[PDB]
């Protein structure tokens, strides 16, 4: 159930000894690793070309967030605040009130992506499927407070890539 | 005129040998600098966008602050940046160097190191994918593309 | 250049995890886990949910255990990836690097493809895991591992006969094993110095003892014995990831406690105890019963372990954490009398030290 | 002898992109030669091709087109300029363009 | 018109170093399972422009604690050395015919030292005088052979004449009377060098740089190319040693040819010596020239002595 | 001596083909035919002027021709 | 006279490439960017302590083996005499010589480095 | 692939092929289509400076035949 | 795997291992990006008599 690395005493016959000093003045292993280094010379490269070419991703992936909507218009965020309370970072915001139609809706939802963590407990502790965290991750800003999304960028975020966010849910929640 | 056209073209070929001539430094911080080295992998391939790592800070452009900086590498940070010469570029990369991160209420974190250096890229993940990193890096070239140093300095 | 005294001033990567922890919940610090030994994501959280599950008097269900090893093994590989390869790099090799990354990115891919991110993962749960695995994953890993075995032997081809590497390795960093048991070395710093002792045969866990494998023994406490055990390793775990691919079993993939693991979302939208218990899990958490225990792993660095004390509450009293590296980085000190910068090189690079486990 | 065949396979990657001239737009913009199945085009100019004899990460790509939303993308290209519905297909999130 | 001939000499071998760099990157990426620049021009052709065009825009920075007067003449010196050891080079005439132009290589690259050395020294760091003090570690025992192995292998040359080196090799290469010197002569160029596995002066993760730690953009490409400048010539010097060319007297362009592919494969050799070893420990290095490669060169001296008074085939010196 | 012949190149084979390379050396040339070729082909080398001599009268070996039958030859060099 | 050329044009164009490299980029200049680099940190002293040489026997016997290739060296030369015996004789015995002092300086542990 | 290291090594192989392909023209240039005249000993330089005094022109490369006596 | 025999054989000669039965490029075999729906299976709690929470 164990073995020893680095026990073998080298053979002492003269075949054995003659072939460890023709490895000691003409450098056998030495040659074997630029063989080696040749042969990785050879082949095709792994460089995919990016920005053409993209790196293979699943339907589970954790990108930006993104606010959903119903397919009736109706956003699904109903201000229960159960992504709030299980965010480890504590990135996201919620100040809720009923709005004119008696609708409980939220008025502030912020995520500071900045703080965020990325592990999708968010959308995995949302009960509406209405944060996610969709498959975008190209979302590199110059300014540091354009990574602090209010609720109008999450829910651009939602009308851009629900398309996508959509479609990697449906493939995605029979494993949820 | 033709002097406006001088400056341009001249603009043009300084913006160019300081975008894909990017030398960044050697310095990680915490998992973030796992990814960095993704992003020096070869799928990625940093080298083939003139992205090629130098040792020393007084030999390379771009500081890539890739992971938490504490209270006490602060001045570290600090004293690193500085001695960079000019132009000196900052890519922040994860969210403990964008804004303190998951350790942001931490006693001993520096909440986000545009708080000790000037940064000109956020790159935002947990970690960020070395593809987003990558593309991080693209966006910095993008930035000193459209730089316009001779420009204004023939105008002013 | 021959070192008298070294001293390691750590503290740069502190960034006070362990009193975060006491501030959030049980799955609210499970993420920080993933982020101390940063090469070593799932084993940490292993650790961890054997750590809860070990307070909580449950256990996980079969699948979720062969899981939790083959990820376990998978994230050895990625370890021992990066220690060889970040060693052969400190010593000036930095061909086998970029040749081993790639291997490492595409087990990123697996991690990618099983949890949604490709390194911090909080996917090892306190009751088993968070979420089946993808169909054809599976056939993947094998497609993987069935090549991986090449990789190794190229890796081994260019380092371990060549006499540069010999030269570096062989005299550098001798351990005694008296001094290795009272530093408090674990794993591989055991082992290169002939001590047979490995926690996954001595004190075994999920389904560890239903596997078949062999630890690499050492013999002379060198860098060049720890550098055979980390290959030996990367072989022993192809073979039980083998083992884990031929033996899996079907079934769930949490407790079918659902006042522990959250039900699923196509019965908690329909039944109302399912409802209440995921709200109350996402939001308050599960109680976990007061008491302290040290439950130790065999993280691909050494023993790591989670001594933690829960307060009855939903969040931890406190969770202290043994990383293999801060005794590895003590015994540094010791490790550098009798040699030089060029060496001390080498033996940053033996211990295996990623210093976010060593800094909390 | 297969290395006649080699510079058949490149004079033809040469032919296949419209030319000399398209043969240049396509190296000085891509850094890229290879000839693919035009799988798509979305609203703005984007060509999304396949290759299914490439090696898994070079089998589909987009040549980016040179003008979204007013910006003279030519030389400019951006990651980001994907559509939502070619997102999945380009990051091998599906087989279904 | 000799004006030009120095600056046909002395620019080509400024651009080859400069495309050397591209060639480096590219050989040592695909090498490494990865690509090479290939994005700045069509397949990388453009990126040493760039690379060059940067460093001398960038903030030149003399530090404070530099003695400024040694600082600014290290890289003079460095790439003024850089560029005189190309003068009696035979290709297959040289810029300058030297009835003793070996001794002028070997004298050239004593002074070589003082570049790297007068750096290392003059920029007031730490790593930078660990990487002077380990040059020295380093030519004391690369110079203790490489004078003996050049001794050896021109006692079946006749003189210390390098256009004479093309005469004596047009029956035999002269790597076959003499392939221990030959492949002794090697690892004493890559160690001359600092060229992996002898790298140890700027040494990327003992030091940081090293030597020239404290040199930014300006100042720091007259070592980058003079180092690359010195590679180039002792491949072209080790080509005219070792491997030497058939010489039409009508047709220069032939020899050129030949020993130009040459030179470019034992460049290419020191690129995937480099992409394959680990580093020495530089002790490992003086315990390397002194105990195994000066007693076999010492042997192989008085081989290539009493060999030619043995054959009665001592070479003339006319 | 055998058995430490093969203990030392087993140990240290550099330094049995120093001494190896360095004894043919020394003992080599004075086993040798083509010795005396060398010192004859050095000493036949006409670096200065053959300077000649006043014909007193009594000298038949002294040439008056360098075509002449007499004198020293170098025909053993030709075919060796 | 046209190695003096040589020289002068490469000195000439080796400061030449100093002087546009100074005076063409543009200079921010202030009291932390020119400080010694320690790796972050402030330099413990400074590098102008002494640096203790550990090599320092063969630092000395590289000064008494760089004399012996100022004797061998007229090596091909000395083949072109008529006293081929001697000379031969002379030659093997400078070799000999020095690896007689090579190996008492192995035997002496003196290639060995102190501490 | 790997043969896009080529055209570099190329560029690099022109910029080995001019120097020395030029020095060959330009000693045949300066010194009349032919070699250089290569003076290692100084009875070389006595017939190289005869050559000069014999040219009439006060160019060594300059040569003067059975033309030039009766 | 459209290395030319040649380069190929060359490059099995510089390993000195057979690479094309092991290549780490992936290819066609390895698994669908699209998955068809799956049916995860429930625990052993998920039962309607016997099921009581105290045992
Ligand atoms: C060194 C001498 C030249 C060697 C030529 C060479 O590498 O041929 C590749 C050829 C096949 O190489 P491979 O590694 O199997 O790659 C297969 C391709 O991926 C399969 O080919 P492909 O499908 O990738 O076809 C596209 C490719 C096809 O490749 C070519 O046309 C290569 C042209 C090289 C010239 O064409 C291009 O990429 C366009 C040309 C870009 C490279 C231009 C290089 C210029 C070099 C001189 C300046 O190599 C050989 O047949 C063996 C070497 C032959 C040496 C002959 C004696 C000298
Ligand atoms: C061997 C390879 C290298 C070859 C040489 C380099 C090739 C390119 C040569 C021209 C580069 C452009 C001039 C140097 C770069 C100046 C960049 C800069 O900071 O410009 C702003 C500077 C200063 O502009 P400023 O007034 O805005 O200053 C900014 C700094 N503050 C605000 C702090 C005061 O511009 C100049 O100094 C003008 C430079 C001359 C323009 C070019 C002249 C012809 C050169 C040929
Ligand atoms: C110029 C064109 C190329 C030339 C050929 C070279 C191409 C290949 C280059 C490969 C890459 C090398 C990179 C650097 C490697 C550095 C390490 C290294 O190799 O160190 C040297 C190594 C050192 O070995 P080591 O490191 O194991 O040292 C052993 C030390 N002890 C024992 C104390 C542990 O080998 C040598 O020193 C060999 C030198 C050359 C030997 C030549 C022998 C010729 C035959 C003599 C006669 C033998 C028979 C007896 C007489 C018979 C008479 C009939
Ligand atoms: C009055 C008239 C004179 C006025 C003064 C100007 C003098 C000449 C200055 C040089 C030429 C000016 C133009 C410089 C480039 C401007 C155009 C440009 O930037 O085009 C972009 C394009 C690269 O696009 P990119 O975004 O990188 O591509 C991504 C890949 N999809 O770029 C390209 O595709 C090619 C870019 C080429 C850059 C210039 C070529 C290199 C410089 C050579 C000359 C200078 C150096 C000489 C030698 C010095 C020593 C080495
Ligand atoms: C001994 C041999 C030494 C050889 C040294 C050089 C080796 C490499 C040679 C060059 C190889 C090809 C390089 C091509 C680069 C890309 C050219 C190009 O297309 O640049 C485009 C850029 C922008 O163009 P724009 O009009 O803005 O495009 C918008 C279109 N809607 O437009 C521009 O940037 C403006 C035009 C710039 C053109 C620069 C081309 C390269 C010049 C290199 C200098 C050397 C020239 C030859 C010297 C040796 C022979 C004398
Ligand atoms: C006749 C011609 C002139 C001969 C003398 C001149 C030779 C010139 C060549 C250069 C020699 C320079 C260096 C010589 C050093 C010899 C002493 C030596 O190294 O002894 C120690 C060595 C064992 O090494 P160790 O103790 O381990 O060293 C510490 C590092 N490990 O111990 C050994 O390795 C054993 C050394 C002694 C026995 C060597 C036997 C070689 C036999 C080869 C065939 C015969 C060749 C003719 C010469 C006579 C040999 C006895
Ligand atoms: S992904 Fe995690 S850290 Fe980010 S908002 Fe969601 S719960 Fe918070
Ligand atoms: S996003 Fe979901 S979990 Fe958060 S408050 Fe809205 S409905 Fe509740
Ligand atoms: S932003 Fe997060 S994942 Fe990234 S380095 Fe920081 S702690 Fe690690």
């Amino acid at each position: 159930t164990y073995k020893y690395v680095n026990l073998r005493e080298p053979s002492m016959d003269m075949k054995s000894v003659t072939d460890r000093a023709a490895q000691t003045l003409l450098w056998t292993e030495l040659i074997r690793g630029l063989g080696m280094t040749l042969s990785y010379l050879f082949r095709e490269p792994a460089t995919i070309n990016y920005p053409f070419e993209k790196g293979p991703l699943s339907p589970r992936f954790r990108g930006e967030h993104a606010l959903r909507r119903y397919p009736s218009g109706e956003e699904r965020c109903i201000a229960c605040k159960l992504c709030e309370a299980v965010c480890p970072a504590q990135a996201i915001t919620i100040e809720a009130e009923p709005r004119a139609d008696g609708s409980r809706r939220t008025t502030r939802y912020d995520i500071d992506m900045t703080k965020c963590i990325y592990c999708g407990f968010c959308q995995e502790a949302c009960p509406v499927d209405a944060i996610v965290e969709g498959p975008n991750f190209e979302f590199s800003t110059e300014t540091h407070e354009e990574l602090l999304y209010n609720k109008e960028k999450l829910l651009n975020n939602g009308d851009k890539w629900e398309a996508e966010i959509a479609a990697n849910i449906q493939a995605d929640y029979l494993y949820r | 005129s033709r002097g406006e056209y001088v400056v341009a073209k001249l603009d043009d070929l300084i913006n160019w040998a300081r975008r894909s001539s990017l030398w960044p430094m050697t310095f990680g911080l915490a998992c973030c600098a796992v990814e960095m080295m993704h992003m020096a992998a070869p799928r990625y391939d940093m080298d083939r966008f003139g992205v090629v790592f130098r040792a020393s800070p007084r030999q390379s452009d771009v500081m890539i602050v890739a992971g938490t900086l504490t209270n006490k590498m602060a001045p570290a940070l600090r004293k690193v940046y500085d001695q960079m010469p000019e132009p000196r570029y900052v890519v922040s990369m994860g969210s403990c160097a964008n804004g303190g991160g998951y350790y942001h209420y931490s006693y001993s974190v520096v909440r986000g190191c545009d708080r000790i250096v000037p940064v000109d890229i956020y790159v935002p993940g947990c970690p960020p994918t070395a593809e987003a990193l990558l593309y991080g890096i693209l966006q910095l070239q993008k930035k000193i593309k459209r730089e316009k140093r001779l420009r204004i300095w023939y105008r002013r | 250049e021959m070192v008298r005294k070294c001293d390691p001033h750590i503290g740069l990567l502190h960034r006070g995890t362990e009193k975060l922890i006491e501030y959030k919940t049980y799955l609210q610090a499970l993420p920080y886990f993933d982020r101390l030994d940063y090469v070593s994501m799932m084993c940490n959280e292993q650790a961890y949910s054997l750590a809860v599950e070990k307070l909580l008097n449950i256990q996980p269900p079969p699948r979720a255990q062969w899981i939790r090893v083959l990820f376990g093994e998978i994230t050895r590989l990625l370890n021992h990836i990066m220690a060889v390869t970040t060693h052969a790099l400190d010593i000036g090799a930095m061909t086998p690097f970029f040749w081993m990354f790639e291997e490492r990115e595409k087990m990123f891919e697996f991690y990618e493809r099983v949890s949604g991110a490709r390194m911090h993962a909080a996917y090892v749960r306190p009751g088993g895991v968070h979420q089946d695995l993808p169909l054809g994953l599976m056939d993947d890993i094998y497609e993987f591992s069935k090549n991986f075995s090449l990789r190794i032997d190229e890796l081994e081809e260019m380092l371990t006969n060549n006499r540069i590497w010999r030269n570096r390795t062989v005299d550098i960093g001798v351990v005694t094993a008296e001094d290795a048991l009272n530093y408090g070395f674990s794993g591989v710093m055991l082992r290169g110095s002939g001590i047979q002792w490995d926690l996954r045969k001595t004190q075994p866990y999920d389904v560890y003892d239903q596997v078949e494998f062999d630890v690499p023994i050492g013999s002379r406490g060198d860098c060049y014995d720890r550098y055979l055990c980390r290959v030996e390793e990367m072989r022993q775990s192809i073979r039980i990831i083998s083992q884990c691919l031929n033996k899996m079993p079907p079934g769930e993939i949490k407790v079918d406690d659902a006042k522990v693991s959250p039900p699923k979302r196509a019965e908690m939208k329909t039944s109302m105890e399912s409802l209440i218990h995921h709200f109350k899990l996402y939001t308050e958490g599960y109680q976990v019963p007061p008491g302290a225990t040290y439950t130790a792993i065999e993280a691909p660095k050494g023993e790591f372990g989670v001594y933690l004390v829960s307060d009855g509450s939903s969040r931890p009293y406190r969770c202290k954490i043994k990383a293999p590296g801060f005794a590895h980085l003590a015994g540094l000190d010791k490790m550098s009398k009798g040699h030089m910068l060029a060496d001390v090189v080498a033996i940053i690079g033996t211990q295996d030290i990623v210093f976010g486990e060593v800094d909390r | 002898m297969e290395l006649l065949q080699v510079l058949k396979r490149g004079l033809q990657q040469v032919s296949g992109h419209g030319g000399l001239r398209g043969y240049l737009r396509v190296l000085f913009r891509a850094n890229d030669v290879r000839v693919g199945t035009l799988v798509g085009e979305d609203k703005y100019g984007n060509k999304y091709y396949e290759d299914n004899k490439q090696f898994f990460g070079r089998h589909r790509w987009v040549i980016y087109t040179t003008e979204m939303n007013g910006k003279n993308t030519f030389w400019d290209v951006d990651g980001s300029m994907v559509p939502p519905e070619w997102h999945r297909w380009l990051h091998c999130m599906t087989d279904d363009p | 018109m000799f004006m030009i001939n120095v600056l046909t000499l002395i620019i080509p071998i400024l651009l080859a170093v400069a495309f050397l760099t591209l060639v480096e990157r590219k050989v040592l990426g695909y090498m490494q399972f990865r690509k090479g620049p290939n994005v700045v021009g069509p397949y990388g052709l453009l990126q040493p422009i760039a690379d060059a065009i940067k460093l001398f825009i960038k903030e030149p920075l003399r530090p404070a604690t530099s003695s400024i007067s040694m600082f600014i003449l290290a890289p003079i010196l460095a790439l003024t050395l850089a560029l005189t050891m190309w003068i009696p080079l035979p290709m297959p005439y040289p810029l300058i015919n030297m009835n003793l132009g070996v001794l002028f290589m070997l004298a050239m690259s004593s002074l070589a030292v003082y570049s790297i050395l007068w750096s290392g020294w003059a920029s007031n760091s730490k790593y930078a005088l660990i990487g002077a003090l380990r040059a020295v570690a380093q030519t004391i025992s690369y110079e203790v052979t490489l004078a003996i192995i050049l001794l050896s292998v021109l006692l079946m040359n006749g003189s210390f004449t390098l256009s004479t080196l093309i005469i004596t090799q047009e029956q035999v290469w002269l790597i076959f009377p003499a392939w221990p010197l030959a492949m002794m002569w090697f690892i004493s160029t890559l160690a001359e060098t600092n060229r992996a596995p002898f790298d140890l002066t700027e040494g990327e993760s003992e030091l940081v740089s090293g030597f020239n730690v404290e040199y930014a953009a300006g100042p720091f490409a007259l070592f980058f190319m003079a180092e690359y400048a010195n590679i180039i010539m002792m491949n072209i010097f080790t080509t005219t040693l070792f491997l030497g060319a058939f010489h039409n007297p009508y047709m220069p362009e032939l020899y050129t040819i030949n020993f130009t592919i040459k030179s470019l494969l034992l460049s290419i050799t020191f690129l995937w010596i480099r992409a394959s070893y680990p580093r020495f420990r530089y002790d490992q290095l003086m315990h390397l020239l002194w105990k195994n490669f000066l007693p076999l060169t010492l042997a192989l001296c008085m081989w290539h002595v009493s060999l030619p008074i043995l054959l009665s085939s001592i070479p003339p010196q006319t | 001596v055998a058995a430490f012949l093969k203990n030392v190149w087993a140990k240290e084979p550099v330094l049995v083909a120093s001494f190896a390379i360095a004894g043919l050396a020394v003992i080599l040339p004075t086993l040798s035919p083509y010795t005396k070729y060398s010192l004859m082909i050095n000493r036949a080398t006409p670096y200065n002027y053959p300077v000649p001599l006043r014909d007193d009268g009594n000298m038949p070996d002294v040439p008056s021709h360098p075509q002449d039958p007499q004198g020293p030859s170098l025909e053993w060099l030709k075919r060796l | 006279m046209n190695l003096m050329i040589t020289l002068l044009t490469n000195f000439t164009l080796a400061t030449l490439l100093v002087t546009i490299a100074f005076w063409l980029p543009q200079l921010n200049v202030y009291s932390e960017k020119t400080s010694p680099y320690e790796c972050g940190f402030d330099p413990m002293g400074s590098a102008r302590l002494p640096f203790s040489m550990k090599f320092f026997l063969v630092a000395i016997t590289f000064l008494l083996f760089d004399l012996e290739i100022a004797l061998l060296l007229p090596l091909p030369w000395a083949s072109q005499t008529t006293n081929l015996n001697t000379m031969l004789t002379m030659a093997l015995l400078l070799i000999f010589l020095l690896a007689v002092s090579l190996a008492y300086e192995w035997t002496q542990k003196g290639l060995e480095w102190t501490e | 692939m790997w043969f896009e290291v080529l055209p570099g090594i190329a560029v690099m192989g022109v910029c080995l092929f001019i120097p020395g392909m030029a020095t060959a023209r330009i000693h045949r240039f300066s010194n009349g289509g032919r070699e250089k005249r290569v003076a290692h000993y100084s009875y070389q330089w006595y017939l190289m400076e005869r050559d000069r005094r014999v040219s009439g022109v006060n160019r060594y490369y300059v040569s003067k035949g059975l033309e030039n006596i009766d | 795997a459209s290395a030319t025999r040649l380069i190929q054989g060359l490059r099995n000669w510089a390993s000195g291992r057979d690479l094309q039965a092991k290549l780490q490029l992936r290819y066609q075999e390895i698994s669908k990006r699209t998955q068809p729906p799956p049916k995860l299976p429930v625990g052993p709690s998920h039962r309607l008599s016997n099921n009581y929470y105290c045992a």
